[PDB]
């Protein structure tokens, strides 16, 4: 698309849309996952190196 | 008794770190207005008879 010429837009729409949407957001999923039982483990073991 | 949070001092910074993530997780989150809806709703019924 960005060999067309100039002000000819895109976008995505159906399950494409939905797809693009589902890959940004697996970093931000998985980085919470790990730092709530990274927290809650703190909470039972009264430390950080545990 | 309220003893508790002495000898476990780990526990209390974890609570602590809990509502600094949720909060700011929210503040992107919130709508910046300068008042609330405070003034009544209206509902314009607009005909013409030419
Ligand atoms: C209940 C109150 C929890 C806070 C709710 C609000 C969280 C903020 C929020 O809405 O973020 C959403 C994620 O939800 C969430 O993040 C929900 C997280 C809930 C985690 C549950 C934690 C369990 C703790 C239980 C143990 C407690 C201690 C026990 C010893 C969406 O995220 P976004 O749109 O902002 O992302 C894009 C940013 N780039």
């Amino acid at each position: 698309i960005a060999k067309l010429p100039k002000g000819i837009g895109y976008e995505w729409t159906g399950i494409s849309l939905q797809e693009k949407q589902s890959e940004s957001q697996m970093a931000f999923l998985l980085g919470l996952s790990m730092l709530v039982v990274f927290l809650v483990l703190a909470a039972l073991y009264e430390s950080w190196a545990i | 008794m309220s003893q508790f949070f002495i000898r476990r001092p780990v526990f209390a910074w974890v609570i602590a770190i809990f509502i600094i993530i949720f909060g700011l997780l929210s503040i992107p989150k919130l709508p910046i207005a300068r008042f609330p809806s405070v003034a009544p709703p209206q509902v314009n019924i607009s005909a013409t008879y030419p």
